[PDB]
Order: structure tokens, then C-alpha cells, then sequence
């Protein structure tokens, strides 16, 4: 029971992916491609809540790959752990979307949406008790963006009592990343708010600011980047997979991250995130650990939470530690500063916490918020709309594969109501 | 796969189209005579192993043609790929277009069909003509328009010899140039023009040369080309299909003319004076006078730019370029748009054929632009027209062949058309 | 508990401190990279104090370096004990100050003064009870006491129940060291007589006084004087980190030397100070250590204490003695002598001492007075100040950085009330 | 990092500069080429390796940078930082200044920038020219100017070229320094002033050479120029940062000028024959036949003196001696000034190039002065101007170029205003 169908939907997405999936390998003691080489029975112990198991002791990503662009996945393919897929799971098209949500959602991605459906009612037969579906897609391209929602109406359709959770790239807001990409954001997060449970925000410039200011780093890459993307995701769903004393769940930390239905925009984090030269400068005490996971510079949303009232937040810990320290690190922080969380919700945080520290780290933590502050993101996104649609800005490349005008006021709308419910919380 | 085709058109269309092959034969590790991974995209898979492009060539010109057709890069091509006819249009839109074009025309189609035959996702096209003259205007407007018919959702490309200011060629070039923009218009999605000029202005000052050829020209408009195209054929961070430079470059659907400018364009003797870093690239790219064309971008707003850097590219010196760059008071920005830049990353760098000038860099860049900054040239091309045209200037030759001069006068309202939408566009 | 917080600003600061932390960690058995090699208890008992623990027993300098002025602490870093500072520790600017008090204190100095603040709010939270702060910087430069000042302004704003105590490295009144060091002296004083509860004035002057008249030594070099600096220091706080029999603390010492709040000025000095070479000639009696200590010529501070009265005087014995000899020494000399002392505070001494004396010595002492003789040092630097400031001559650098005319008047109005209270006590 | 350029502008300052080039090469362990910690302040970090430095080379006069760019420090310098026109001023401040320069200068400023652009922290210039030469003077004058638009907040240093009362060179020297001094004034922030008759004199006595050339000249020059800049680059007990210059040396916002003065400079014969120690060093300093300029600095009250001891020097030495010189009666000081010294003392020592006559010591200093003692020269000069002036001599030039004769009564003005500002200081 409790197993996951993983979809990757558009370059960000199958890029992410890759990394995701070494991570997960590593962590599930496979090797490139797909033996089993662990040393504690702890690792294949729920192992099936991300791979399915073949002759020969063979272990297969339950994960379907998507791209409309041909080429991205090809290079998956090529790439180290690229053999442990599924061929059958390519999912792939003969045209680009031109970073068109319309072709994504509408046309082009609607003729291959089928082939994708077919494969993932095929996987969801293989779960014993299917926890729900996870996506890795972009906000700002076509296919990640249009057809990633295509694909997510379709699923929460055939679905709808299994848990659907996004890992979505969302722009940069103060230096933007193509310029279609405020058209497409927009008309993604219609369709996310509605049928999605959860969607992990992450935004490419919070990630350069941690590597930068806190690791101090310098030269990084999109796989650093995926990287600590890919830990986060794994970090998340590690209570599903090993044992432990307060043991998280999908819907657990929904029940407790989400008051209203339509708040469910989370900002992730990570802690430890210090600088590996810096190593023995600091330690690992948890409240260094939270410390780290609760300070602004250290989230990867393009917010100052601190510009907001929290209304609730999850903190995930892996490692052996003292739950004394932990809750009471939780009560000072509560108190020393009550002005950050809702004071209408007693308790705001939550702790979860799994005996088994990845790799390195004798002690991990993965840090979700879900704060007021957010309403800026959505903001600006719709200052950025507004501005290119009361001109009627390139919309002639969306109207030309059948979108109208109407659609694009109501997604706005309904932004903007996102918005406000936000600012009622504050 | 992303897999296409290109036209190269007239003696000038040939020439760069040489330059262009010559360009790929390096990249690719293809040998002149087809001998050596992702080449592919243009060179449709072979018979016996020797790879073979996939161009249209057509020059009604004989002799540009023939002189391919004894060069190196000679059994390369196909036989039928290279087109023939009898005579120049000798700058006379009126020939290409309506009279003997109207022939030839018909085998084109038919070579681009064929060629499409081997595509299994045809991502479109690239053009390759002159705003001025004879057989590349009119003749590449017909074949446009032909496209237009038999291949409505593919993107179809054009690199534009727009002509400069102050320097001129043969002196009918005001009616050709635009006559060609009259019917080109509708049916070609995006046209990528550079100037002589500037390109001149360039070799004088960045590359330090002072007695360039047309082979020097070419050999930068190729690199261009490349870096356009190279998404397409190798692996990056981040992709550009030839499908995305409609969608985050053409802004209105009659405004289809982006400035192509390359960086960095500095010879080996003070590249080593230099860094060569992201920023330095990026700012260069935006300077006035490294731009391809003669403008002063300070005189218009910028609608969408579009930037391709190649080679070793760590995105977040990108991004901190960009960010910059954004902050800059006199690089304008219209009201309507926020997100003005598009940005490709790839992880292959450029490749230094042996002649050409310029040194091999780690690093470098293609930028495209749309502004109301373009708008100074066609209005000045329209002044010229107009002069032109008033005293009744070689229109008997065009009428002669076969057009009313009614046409002329609705080019001319297109033109201010244009030129109305630029202006509210800067409002 | 007790445990402190130290701050280094400026060029000298810096120095001065790199001495500091490697007498210290001398002391506490640290080696050069942070490990501990002590062979007595004693020396970990309190260690805490100074030195914060992270994994695999390593202990960190719980140091702040700050400058403005970058380079000075890249030397800091690149030498011997520099790698046992945090990283995160170096705060530092990309512009220097001109020796410019203004500069250090309202303009580029409050540019970085917040991440120092931020820093500094970071160590607090490693104390149990935390007992200060300690800083080390220099009047006449623009850091060390235009920033400085800043600096100690609002830490003593935030921590207002916490000890402030600095290490200042005051002019040399005879032969002056910048040009506008007056005008900088001047206006740190005014700062420091406002934000701090005690300042131990140092001058180069009597340092190389002691190093020729009394070490008998010639050659000395700014890290010879950094060495009898970071003696003192060090003896200053020797009772929180180690056992004795009448333990002093800071509060302690500043409850008998500050008699009037204003007056919190001391003359540092320490004993034996004999030639290396003439060892064997002299012997450690307990008397000869006190006339080492009470005799002028043996003090740090650049005055004749002859020339006034003694307010308060504390001595700090290391070392096992006898109490009857130590009381009965201070006895003798308040009863010879007893015009020295003024006659409104019936035992002016003090005594303090702990059964551990350092490296090689069996017999150390520490002397701190609090003289009235020390207005002899502002009166000349009112001197200094008036004979400038009546020419309005250097102030264009000060006012274009904001400052006002009336502000100088003020400062130098107060440094002369200061002068008054210490003539009223003579 | 402390990181900075330098501008070498006119004849004179490209000789200067080259030679302080070469200074920095030996002390760096830089080889001619570019080969080889802290060099980085003026050698802006670069690509393959080889350092080049930060440097900005001017001259109107083609043919003294003609010179440099077939030398040996060659391949050294960027193509770019040593600029070129066409033709002298001919010691025409109305030239370098109005007509020809505004032309160049804006070259510069894009250099500059460009320079600016590497920096991580800014901390001002280095400016060579000359109270005198025609380039030098007029259009230095105007690049300070620009830059004070540009550059706001930064430290712009000269080092400056008076011409000593008696001996000259050119006869309209009295026109374009009085000139130079009216518009560079509020500009620069110091301005380092070195005479040559004064040089002369110090190598007659002191080095005993009495058949000089400039090229001597010019390397006493970037003696002078590396000891006040080595706080930048290497260590020290007490580091002096160019902004400090500003600070302990301008008591008031127009007094800008200081003296430059250098010990020991003898030579190694009679350097056996002496100690060379601290105190011997500073009362040299202070002796007038060895200050670099001519003023009886006896006849003149001391503003601001700042001293640079650079090698083995042990600072409880200095401080002696700095109390000494206090005690000695005829060294004067001001009534308002008590801390009249500042002083630095850095780990490194000086270092000795091959043809360079003054050999090797283990200590060293650079002296810097203001007084009252320099407005003599000042006076000397207004007299000279005035003479030139009331019979119109050569201002015919001048104004047939571009200029007011009403702009000379200004800056005689100005002149006089400086010399009575000088009056009450000494008040
Ligand atoms: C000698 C030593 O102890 O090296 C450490 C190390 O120096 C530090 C700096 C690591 C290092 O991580 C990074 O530098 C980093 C690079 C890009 C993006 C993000 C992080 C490390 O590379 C990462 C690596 O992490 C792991 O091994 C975890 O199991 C981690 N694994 C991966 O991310 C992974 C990397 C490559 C291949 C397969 C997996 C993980 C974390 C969460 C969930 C699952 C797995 C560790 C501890 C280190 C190095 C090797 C230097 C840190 O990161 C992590 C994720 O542990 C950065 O701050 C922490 C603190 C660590 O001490
Ligand atoms: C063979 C022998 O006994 O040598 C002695 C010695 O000759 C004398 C002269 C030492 C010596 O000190 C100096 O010469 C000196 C140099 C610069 C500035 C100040 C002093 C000595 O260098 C200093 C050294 O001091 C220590 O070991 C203390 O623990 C001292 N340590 C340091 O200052 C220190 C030096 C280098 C590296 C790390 C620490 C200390 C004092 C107070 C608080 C903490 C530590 C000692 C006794 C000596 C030598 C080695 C010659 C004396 O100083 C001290 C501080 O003890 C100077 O007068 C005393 C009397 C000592 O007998
Ligand atoms: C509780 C939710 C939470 C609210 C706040 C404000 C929290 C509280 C504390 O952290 C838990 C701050 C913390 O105790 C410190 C002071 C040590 C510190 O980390 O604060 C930051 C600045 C602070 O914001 C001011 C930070 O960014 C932040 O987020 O702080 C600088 C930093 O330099 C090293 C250090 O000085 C937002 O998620
Ligand atoms: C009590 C406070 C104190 C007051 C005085 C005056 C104290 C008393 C005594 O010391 C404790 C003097 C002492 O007993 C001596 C005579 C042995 C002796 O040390 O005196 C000094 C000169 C004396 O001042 C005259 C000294 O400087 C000093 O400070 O003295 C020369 C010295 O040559 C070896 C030696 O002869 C000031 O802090
Ligand atoms: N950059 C570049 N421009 C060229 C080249 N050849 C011609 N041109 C330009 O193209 C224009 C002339 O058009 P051509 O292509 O020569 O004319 P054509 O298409 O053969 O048409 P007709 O000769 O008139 O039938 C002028 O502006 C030339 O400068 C070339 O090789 N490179
Ligand atoms: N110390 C030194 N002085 C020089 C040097 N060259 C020229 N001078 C002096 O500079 C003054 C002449 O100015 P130049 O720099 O030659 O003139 P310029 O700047 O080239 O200006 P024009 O030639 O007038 O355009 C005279 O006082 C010379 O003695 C040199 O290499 N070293
Ligand atoms: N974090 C991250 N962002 C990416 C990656 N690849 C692309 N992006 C971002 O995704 C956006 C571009 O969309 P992309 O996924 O490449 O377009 P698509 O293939 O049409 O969905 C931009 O904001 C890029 O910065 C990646 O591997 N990691
Ligand atoms: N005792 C001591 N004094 C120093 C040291 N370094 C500089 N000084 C003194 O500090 C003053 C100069 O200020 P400094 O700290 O270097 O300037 P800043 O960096 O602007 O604060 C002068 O009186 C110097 O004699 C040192 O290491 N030890
Ligand atoms: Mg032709
Ligand atoms: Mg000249």
C-alpha cells in the first residue's frame, strides 16, 4: 500500500526528474541499472512505493515521462540512470509548443494526452492501495505548463480520492525568464487551483539566493538546482517509505497544511544549508536545524514570509533526536514571535519525524510553509498579465488554436479572488 | 526529432547559404565530400552513409549556381536541391514575381515537398533572400506565398538583406524592398534582417578589419544562423524550438522583423586584453553600435528580445546580466510587456571555421530583437519610395512586365499602416 | 553561564585580536586548527566562555570580525590561528574610511552594520546566560571608531542589561599618529562614555615606554604590543573561565571601579614586567609584584597617576599566595602613601585572584585604576580639538558626509563635563 | 578588494606611466608577457592566465604611444587602454580643452567604465599629466571633469608635472597651467606635484649623477607612485588606502596639492658609507635640497604631512624620530594643526629594477606635504602669467580656437583667492 505514480511533464519537468530519480536510487540503495545493492533491509521495506519490481530482482521507477518537444527526453535517455525507465513510459510528440500553454492544453497536447492517460491507468493496476499521483512540471513553458494541466484535469477526473501533488517551477518575478511566460502562469494556477491537493512552489531565483548567500556557492548549474529540488521531493514523501516516531502521510500534512480548500500553495525549504568549505564552523543541533528551515533567506518561494502571517506549517525531520527538543524548539519559537503565525489557528506548526537520516546527515529537516505572504507572487504575476492584456499583447498566438478572450479575464479573476482570500488570513 | 529544412534564394541567398553549409560541415564533423550524432535535423539520413543537406537552392541567376556547382563543397548537395534557370530579374520584382518566376516556381514546391517527405515532425522552414534584389524579393515573396498554400501550420523563417541608409547597391531597391514587405508580409512569420553597414561599422571597430569581403559577411551571418539554430540539433539547459521565436518574439501579428546581432565579435589580438565574460557579452549585445542593423535602439522601445548563449553558460550570471540589464535607464521597454527576454542556453559553444576571423571563445551569443527602433529604416525606405515614385522612376519597366501601379501606391499604405501600429505600440 | 560575546573592528582591532585569540587558545589547550590538547580539567571546566563546541570536538572563537576597510581581514585569515574563525563571522565592506569617524558611524558604516547586528543576535542565542560583550578598536581610525561606536550604540540597545566592555586603542597625546585622529577620538569618547560600562585605555606610547624604560627591549614590533594587549585582556576575564578563592567577574569589577557611572575610564597595566635577559636579578614576591603593578611607569595609559587621585584600583592575582601577605601589602601602601588615594572612599583597593597562573609565570597580575589624573589625556585632546575645530579646519569631509557643526560642539561640550566630575574627585 | 585604475595621459604621462609599469612588473613578479598574489588591484584578473593591467593611455600625439606599442612592455598593455588621434595641442590648452578633445574624451570615459565595470569595490584613480603640455592639461582637465559627472564618490589622485621657476621648456607653459588650475581645482581631490630642477639638484647631490635623461626621471616618478600605492596591494602594519589621501592631507576643499618627496636616493657608493636607519631617513624628508619640488619649505608653515616608511621598519623608530622633527624649531607648523603626521608602515620593501640607479635598501619612504611654502611657486607663476598676459602674448591662439580672454581674469582670480586662502592658514 501507499504507493506513488510520479509523472514528469515538459524539459524543467523530465530535467528535475532525472535527478529525482538518481536521488531516490541512492537513497533505495539501486544502482544505475536497477540492481539492488543495500546492506539494510529498512531500504526495500516499502521500496514499492516508488519502484515496481521485475524478473531478476529488477527495480523500475513507477514513472511516466511526457514532452510534447522531442529531444529533452531524448537526452534523458541517454543519460546514467536514463536505463532504469520504462521504455513504454516515453510519452512524446513531433512538434514544440513554442512556450504555449494554449498548444499544451488545447491542441497538440490533447492529441497525445490519450497515450498518457492509458499508462497511467495501466501503473495506478499495479498499486496495491494507490496514495496518489506526484508531478514535476514547469509554469511558464507550454507543455510542463498546458498539457501538465491537461493531464492533471484527467487524472483528478479518473481519480478524484487519490492525492495529486505538484512540484511546479514558477517564474522569477523580478527578472523573467521568456516573455509569454506571466500568459502561461496565469492559466496554469486556473486549472492548479482547482484540481491539484497541493503544489510546491519553487522559483529558480530563491534557489540562487541560497546557493549564493547561504551555501556560498558560486558557478552553479540547472542540475545543482535540481538537486536541491530533488531533496526537498524526497524529503516529503520519506514517512511513506521508513519507519519512525510520528510518522507523516500525503494527506496528513494536507489535513494540516490546508485550511481552505484553495490555499494550498506551499513554499518549501530545506535545512541544513550551510557552506561545504564552512563545514565545521557550525553542528547539528535541532534548534540550529530549525533556525535554518524557519529564516526567509532560506526558502525557495520568491517571498519575504515575514511580508505575512503564516497559517500553518509542516516540518518534516530525519534522524534520531530528542522530541523535547524538538517541541520545545517549536513552542519558544511560537512565542517569541506569535506575530508571524495566524493567531486564529492554536498551533500553527506541525512536526513529523522519520528514524533514518539520508546519506550524509545524521540529522535532515524539510521545511513547507504556507503563508499570506504568498499573495505577492500571485500579485505581480497578475500586474504582469494585466499590463500585455489590456493590449492585447502576442494573445493572437493563443486565439489562433481556438482560446478566447473570456477564459483569459476568468483566469484572472480567479487569481485575483485567490489573492484577496489570501490577504482575508493576514 | 526537431528536423528541418532551409531555402537559400538569389546570388546573395546562395552565397550566405554557402558559408552556411561550409559552417555546418565543420560543426557536425561532416567531411566536404559527406563522410564523418544529432547532424541529423538538416542532413536527412543518407544511403551509402554520405550525409546530404536538406536546402533549397534556387538562383535564376545561372552563374552563383554554377560556380557551387564546380566548388568544394560540391557533391555535398544533391543535383536537384540546387535549382537553375536562364536570367537575372536585374533587380525587377516584376520577373521573380507575376512573369518568369511563375515557371520555376512550381519545381520548388515540389523539391520542398519531397524534401518534407523525409521529415517525421517538420518544424518548418529558413529562408534566405534580399530586400532589394531582383530574384530574391519577388521570387521569395511568390514562393512564401506558395508555402503559405500547401504548409499553413509551419513556421517559416527568413534572413533579410535589408538595405542601409546612406549606402546603396543598384538603384531601383526602394520599389523592390518594398514590394517584397507588401507580399511578404502575410505569409512569412518571422524575417531576421541585417544590414552592410553596420556590419562594416563592426569589422572596422570590434573584429579590427578595414578591407572585408562579401565572404566575411556571409562567414558572420552563418554564425548567426548556427547559434539560431543549434537548439534544434544539439543537447542544452534550455531548448529553443524554431516554433518559440514566433511566440516570444513576434508580438502582433504584422510585426515580424527581428534585428540579429551577434557577440562576441573580437579578433585573437585584444580577445586576450579581455575577459570575455557573461555580462560583458550581454551589455555588448545591447550596445548601439554592435547591433547588425542601423538603428539607435535609444530611439524605441523594446517589444521582445530573445537571446541564445552558447557554450560554458552557468544561468545564473545569466540572470544576474539580464537583471542588469532590465535595470539600465536607457534601455526602454514598453508598457505592455514585463518579461521582455527570452533566453536559450546550450551546452555546445560555437566552432571557428579556418579564414574566419574571429577567435574561438568558451562563450558566446545571439540576440534578437523587436522595437519600434526598426521603424526609422522603413520610414525612410518609404521617404525614398515616395521620392522615387512622384517623377515616375523605372515604373514602365515593372508595369511593362506585368503590374498596376496601383500596387505601389497600396504598399505605401501598408508601409504607414506599419508604421501607425509601431507608434501605438511605443504609446 | 557567563559566557562572552567578543566584536573586532578595525585594522588594530583586528590585530590586536588575532593576538587575543591566540593567547586565549593557548591557554585553553586549542591547537592552531581547533582541537584541544590540554592535559588538566580545569581548562575545559569554563571553556565555554570564549569558545563555542561544533562536531568532532571543535571549538570556535565566539568572535565577530568586522572592517569596512577590506584586506586587513584577509591578513587575519591567512594566518596561524585565522582558521578558527567562522567564515560567516567576517563581516566586511568594499570601501575603506579615511581614518573618517563620519564615515564609520553615519554613512558606510550603517550600510553594514546590519549583518554585524544580525550576527551578533546569532550568538546571543549560544549563550545560557550570556555576560557581555567585548570589543576591541582604535580612536583615530574611522571602523574602529566611527563603526565601532555605531556598533556598541545598538548592541547596548538591545542588550541593555549585558555588560559592554571595550579595548580601546586611544592616541599617543605627544606625538600623534593620523591628522584628524582628534576629531575621531572625540567624537568616539562622547559615544563610549554614553553606550559602554567599562573602557580599558591603551596608548602606544606607554607600551613602547614599558618595552624600552622596563622590559629593558628594543625592536618592538605592533605584535609585541599586541601581546602585553592581549595579557591583560585575558587576565581581565581569567576568574569566569577558572577556579580561585575570591573569583572576580566583569560586573563585578565594574561595581568597584565605577563609582560614578560616567567615570568608567581604567588604566590597564600588568605585573612582573622585568627584562627577559635580567631574569635570575629579581625573584616573585608577592610586594614586589604590587610595586610593579602600582609603579607609573609600569602602567598603559598615558598619564602620570602621581599627577591625581586614585578613585578605585583592582588588582588580579593568578597564582597561589597568601592572602595575609596580599591584604597586608594593600594595607601598607594605602597607609604610606595615602595622599594617592582619595580619602572619600575608605579602601580604594580591590582584590581578586585565582589559583591558576598562565604559561610560565607562577606569579601574574593584573592592574586596573581608575585615576583622576586620567583628565590630563582629554584635556589635551580638547586641546587638539578646540585648535582645529575654532578653523573649521578638515571639517568639509565630516560635514559632506552629513554631519553638523553642532554636533562637534556638543561632543567636545561633554568631554569637558567629563574633565570637571574627575577635577571634582581630585 | 582595494582595486583600482590609473589614466597616463600626454607625452610626459605615457613615459611616467611606462616606466611605473615596469615598476609593477618587477614588484609582481609579472614577466613582460603577462606571466608569472595581490598584483590584482591594478591587474584586473583575466583570461588565460596572463595579467593586464588597468590603466588608461592617452595621447593626441600618436608617436610616444606609437613607441609603446612596438616596446618591449607591449603585448602587456591592451590595444584599447592606449588611445590615439592625430596631432598635438602643440601646448594649446585650448585644445585639449574645447575643440579636439571633446571628441576623444568620450572613448575614455567608455574605457573607463569599462575598467569600472571589473572593480568589486571602486576605491578612485590615478591621473598623470602636466601643468604645461598642451594635451596634458586642457584635456585631463576635461576627463576630470567628466568623471566628477560619472564618478561622484571615487578618489581621482594626479601626479602632476609643475614647471620649476627658473628653468622651461615650452614658452606658453604660464598660459596652460594657470589654465589647468582654474578647471581642474574642483574636480580632483589631490593632486601630486613633482618640479624637475628640484630632481635635478637631488641627483647632482644626492645620487651623484650629473648626466641625466628624463627615463631617470620617469622611474624616481613610479618610485614615488608605487610607495604610495603599496597599502593597496601588499600587507602592513598600518595600511594607508587611497581614500586616506584625501583625509589626512586636504585640511581645506581647495587646497589639493601636495609635494611628493623620496628617501633614501644615493646611491650604492656612499650608501656603505652610512647607516640608513629610520631617523636618518625622515630627517631627509624634511631637509629642503632633497624636497622634490622648489620651495624653501622653511619659508612655509606645514598643513599636513604623511609619511609611507616601506621595508624593515620597526614603528617605535618612527615614532621617535616624528618626535624629534616636532621638536626641531624650524620645521613649522601650523597654529591650528597639533597631529600634523600620518603615517604607514608596510611589511614589503622597495624594490630595484636593472638600470635603475638607486640600489637596494632594506627601508624606505615616500613622503607627502601641504604647505604654505608651495604658494610661492604659485605667486611665482600668477607674475610670470600676468607679464605674458597685459602685452597679449599668443592669446590670439587660444581665443582663435575657442575661448574668452575674460576666462585668464578668472583664473587669475582664482589664483588670488588660493594665495590669500594661503595667507590665513598661515595666520
Ligand atoms: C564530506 C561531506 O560530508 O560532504 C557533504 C557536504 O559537504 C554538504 C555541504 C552537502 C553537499 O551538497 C551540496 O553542495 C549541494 C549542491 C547542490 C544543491 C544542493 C546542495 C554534498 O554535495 C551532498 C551530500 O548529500 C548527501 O549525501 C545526501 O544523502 C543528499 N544526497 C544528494 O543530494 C545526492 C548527491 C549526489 C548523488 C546522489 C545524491 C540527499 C539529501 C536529501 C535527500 C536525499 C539525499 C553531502 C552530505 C555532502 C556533499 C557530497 C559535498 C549539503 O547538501 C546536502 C543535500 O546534503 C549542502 O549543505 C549540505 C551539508 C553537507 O554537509
Ligand atoms: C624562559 C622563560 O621563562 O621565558 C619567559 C620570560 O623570559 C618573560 C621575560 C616573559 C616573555 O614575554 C615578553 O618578552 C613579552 C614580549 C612582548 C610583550 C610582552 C611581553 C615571554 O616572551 C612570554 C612567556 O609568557 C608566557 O608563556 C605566558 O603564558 C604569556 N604567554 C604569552 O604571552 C604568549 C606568547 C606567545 C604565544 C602564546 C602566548 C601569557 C601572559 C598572560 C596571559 C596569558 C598568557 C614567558 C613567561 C617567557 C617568554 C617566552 C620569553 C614576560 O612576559 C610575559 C607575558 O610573561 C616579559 O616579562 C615577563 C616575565 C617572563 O619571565
Ligand atoms: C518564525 C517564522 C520566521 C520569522 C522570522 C522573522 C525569523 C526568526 C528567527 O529565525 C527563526 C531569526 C533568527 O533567530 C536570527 C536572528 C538568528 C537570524 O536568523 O535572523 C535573520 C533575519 C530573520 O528575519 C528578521 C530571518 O530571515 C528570519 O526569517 O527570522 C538574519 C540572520 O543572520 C544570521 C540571523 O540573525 C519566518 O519564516
Ligand atoms: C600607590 C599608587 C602609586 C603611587 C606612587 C608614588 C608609587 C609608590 C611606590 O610603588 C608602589 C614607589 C616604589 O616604592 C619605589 C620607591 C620602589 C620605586 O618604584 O618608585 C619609583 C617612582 C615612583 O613614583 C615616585 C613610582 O613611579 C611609583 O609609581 O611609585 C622609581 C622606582 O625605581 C626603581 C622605585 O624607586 C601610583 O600608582
Ligand atoms: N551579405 C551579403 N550580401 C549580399 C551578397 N550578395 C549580394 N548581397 C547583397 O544583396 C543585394 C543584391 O541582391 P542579389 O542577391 O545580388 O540579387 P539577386 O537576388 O541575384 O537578384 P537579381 O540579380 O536582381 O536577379 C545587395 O544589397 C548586396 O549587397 C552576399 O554574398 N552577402
Ligand atoms: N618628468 C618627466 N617630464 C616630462 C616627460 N616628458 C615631458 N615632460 C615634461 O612635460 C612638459 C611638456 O609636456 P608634454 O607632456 O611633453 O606635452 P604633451 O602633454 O604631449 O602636450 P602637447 O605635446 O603640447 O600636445 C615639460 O615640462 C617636460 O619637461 C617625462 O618623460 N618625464
Ligand atoms: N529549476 C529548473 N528550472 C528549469 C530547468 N529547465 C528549465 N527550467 C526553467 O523552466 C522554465 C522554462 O520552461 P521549460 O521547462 O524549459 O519549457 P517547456 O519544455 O516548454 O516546458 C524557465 O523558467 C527555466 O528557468 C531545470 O532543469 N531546473
Ligand atoms: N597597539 C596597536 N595599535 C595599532 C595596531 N594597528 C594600528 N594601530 C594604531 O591604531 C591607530 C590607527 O588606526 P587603525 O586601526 O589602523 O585604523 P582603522 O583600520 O581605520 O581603524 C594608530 O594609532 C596606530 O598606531 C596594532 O596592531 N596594535
Ligand atoms: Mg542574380
Ligand atoms: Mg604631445
Amino acid at each position: 500500500m501507499r504507493e506513488i505514480v510520479h509523472i514528469q511533464a515538459g524539459q524543467c519537468g523530465n530535467q528535475i526528474g532525472a535527478k529525482f530519480w538518481e536521488v531516490i536510487s541512492d537513497e533505495h540503495g539501486i544502482d544505475p541499472t536497477g540492481s539492488y545493492h543495500g546492506d539494510s533491509d529498512l531500504q526495500l521495506e516499502r521500496i514499492n512505493v516508488y519502484y515496481n519490481e521485475a524478473a531478476g530482482n529488477k527495480y523500475v521507477p513507477r514513472a511516466i515521462l511526457v514532452d510534447l518537444e522531442p529531444g529533452t527526453m531524448d537526452s534523458v535517455r541517454s543519460g546514467p540512470f536514463g536505463q532504469i525507465f520504462r521504455p513504454d513510459n516515453f510519452v512524446f510528440g513531433q512538434s514544440g509548443a513554442g512556450n504555449n500553454w494554449a498548444k499544451g492544453h488545447y491542441t497538440e497536447g490533447a492529441e497525445l494526452v490519450d497515450s498518457v492517460l492509458d499508462v497511467v491507468r495501466k501503473e495506478s493496476e499495479s498499486c496495491d492501495c494507490l496514495q496518489g499521483f506526484q508531478l514535476t512540471h514547469s509554469l511558464g513553458g507550454g507543455t510542463g505548463s498546458g498539457m501538465g494541466t491537461l493531464l492533471i484535469s484527467k487524472i483528478r477526473e479518473e481519480y478524484p480520492d487519490r492525492i495529486m501533488n505538484t512540484f511546479s517551477v514558477v517564474p522569477s518575478p523580478k527578472v523573467s525568464d521568456t516573455v509569454v511566460e506571466p500568459y502561461n502562469a496565469t492559466l496554469s494556477v486556473h486549472q492548479l487551483v482547482e484540481n491539484t491537493d497541493e503544489t510546491y512552489c519553487i522559483d529558480n531565483e530563491a534557489l540562487y539566493d541560497i546557493c549564493f548567500r547561504t551555501l556560498k556557492l558560486t558557478t552553479p548549474t540547472y542540475g545543482d538546482l535540481n538537486h536541491l529540488v530533488s531533496a526537498t521531493m524526497s524529503g516529503v514523501t520519506t514517512c511513506l517509505r521508513f519507519p519512525g516516531q510520528l510518522n507523516a502521510d500525503l494527506r496528513k500534512l494536507a489535513v494540516n497544511m490546508v485550511p481552505f480548500p484553495r490555499l494550498h500553495f506551499f513554499m518549501p525549504g530545506f535545512a541544513p544549508l550551510t557552506s561545504r568549505g564552512s563545514q565545521q564552523y557550525r553542528a547539528l543541533t535541532v534548534p540550529e536545524l530549525t533556525q535554518q528551515m524557519f529564516d526567509a533567506k532560506n526558502m525557495m518561494a520568491a517571498c519575504d514570509p515575514r511580508h505575512g502571517r503564516y497559517l500553518t506549517v509542516a516540518a518534516v525531520f530525519r534522524g534520531r533526536m530528542s522530541m523535547k527538543e524538538v517541541d520545545e524548539q517549536m513552542l519558544n519559537v511560537q512565542n517569541k514571535n506569535s506575530s508571524y503565525f495566524v493567531e486564529w489557528i492554536p498551533n500553527n506548526v506541525k512536526t513529523a519525524v522519520c528514524d533514518i537520516p539520508p546519506r550524509g546527515l545524521k540529522m535532515s529537516a524539510t521545511f513547507i510553509g504556507n503563508s499570506t505572504a504568498i499573495q505577492e507572487l500571485f500579485k505581480r504575476i497578475s500586474e504582469q498579465f494585466t499590463a500585455m492584456f489590456r493590449r492585447k499583447a502576442f494573445l493572437h498566438w493563443y486565439t489562433g488554436e481556438g482560446m478566447d478572450e473570456m477564459e483569459f479575464t476568468e483566469a484572472e479573476s480567479n487569481m485575483n479572488d485567490l489573492v484577496s482570500e489570501y490577504q482575508q488570513y493576514q | 526529432m526537431r528536423e528541418c529544412i532551409s531555402i537559400h534564394v538569389g546570388q546573395a541567398g546562395v552565397q550566405i547559404g554557402n558559408a552556411c553549409w561550409e559552417l555546418y560541415c565543420l560543426e557536425h564533423g561532416i567531411q566536404p565530400d559527406g563522410q564523418m550524432d544529432s547532424f541529423n535535423t538538416f542532413f536527412s539520413e543518407t544511403g551509402a552513409g554520405k550525409h546530404v543537406p536538406r536546402a533549397v537552392f534556387v538562383d535564376l541567376e545561372p552563374t552563383v549556381i554554377d560556380e557551387v556547382r564546380t566548388g568544394t563543397y560540391r557533391q555535398l548537395f544533391h543535383p536537384e536541391q540546387l535549382i537553375t534557370g536562364k536570367e537575372d530579374a536585374a533587380n525587377n520584382y516584376a520577373r521573380g514575381h507575376y512573369t518568369i518566376g511563375k515557371e520555376i516556381i512550381d519545381l520548388v514546391l515540389d523539391r520542398i515537398r519531397k524534401l518534407a517527405d523525409q521529415c517525421t515532425g517538420l518544424q518548418g522552414f529558413l529562408v534566405f533572400h534580399s530586400f532589394g534584389g531582383g530574384t530574391g524579393s519577388g521570387f521569395t515573396s511568390l514562393l512564401m506565398e506558395r508555402l503559405s498554400v500547401d504548409y499553413g501550420k509551419k513556421s517559416k523563417l527568413e534572413f533579410s538583406i535589408y538595405p542601409a541608409p546612406q549606402v546603396s547597391t543598384a538603384v531601383v531597391e526602394p520599389y523592390n524592398s518594398i514590394l517584397t514587405t507588401h507580399t511578404t508580409l502575410e505569409h512569412s512569420d518571422c524575417a531576421f534582417m541585417v544590414d552592410n553597414e553596420a556590419i562594416y561599422d563592426i569589422c572596422r571597430r570590434n573584429l579590427d578589419i578595414e578591407r572585408p569581403t562579401y565572404t566575411n559577411l556571409n562567414r558572420l551571418i552563418s554564425q548567426i544562423v548556427s547559434s539560431i539554430t543549434a537548439s534544434l540539433r544539439f543537447d542544452g539547459a534550455l531548448n529553443v524550438d524554431l516554433t518559440e521565436f514566433q511566440t516570444n518574439l513576434v508580438p502582433y501579428p504584422r510585426i515580424h522583423f527581428p534585428l540579429a546581432t551577434y557577440a562576441p565579435v573580437i579578433s585573437a589580438e585584444k580577445a586576450y586584453h579581455e575577459q570575455l565574460s557573461v555580462a560583458e557579452i550581454t551589455n555588448a549585445c545591447f550596445e548601439p553600435a554592435n547591433q547588425m542593423v542601423k538603428c539607435d535602439p535609444r530611439h524605441g522601445k523594446y517589444m521582445a528580445c530573445c537571446l541564445l548563449y552558447r557554450g560554458d553558460v552557468v544561468p545564473k550570471d545569466v540572470n544576474a546580466a539580464i537583471a542588469t540589464i532590465k535595470t539600465k535607464r536607457t534601455i526602454q521597454f514598453v508598457d505592455w510587456c514585463p518579461t521582455g527576454f527570452k533566453v536559450g542556453i546550450n551546452y555546445q559553444p560555437p566552432t571557428v571555421v579556418p579564414g574566419g576571423d574571429l577567435a574561438k571563445v568558451q562563450r558566446a551569443v545571439c540576440m534578437l530583437s523587436n522595437t519600434t527602433a526598426i521603424a526609422e529604416a522603413w520610414a525612410r525606405l518609404d521617404h525614398k519610395f515616395d521620392l522615387m515614385y512622384a517623377k515616375r522612376a523605372f515604373v514602365h519597366w515593372y508595369v511593362g512586365e506585368g503590374m498596376e501601379e496601383g500596387e505601389f501606391s497600396e504598399a505605401r499604405e501598408d508601409m504607414a499602416a506599419l508604421e501607425k501600429d509601431y507608434e501605438e505600440v511605443g504609446v
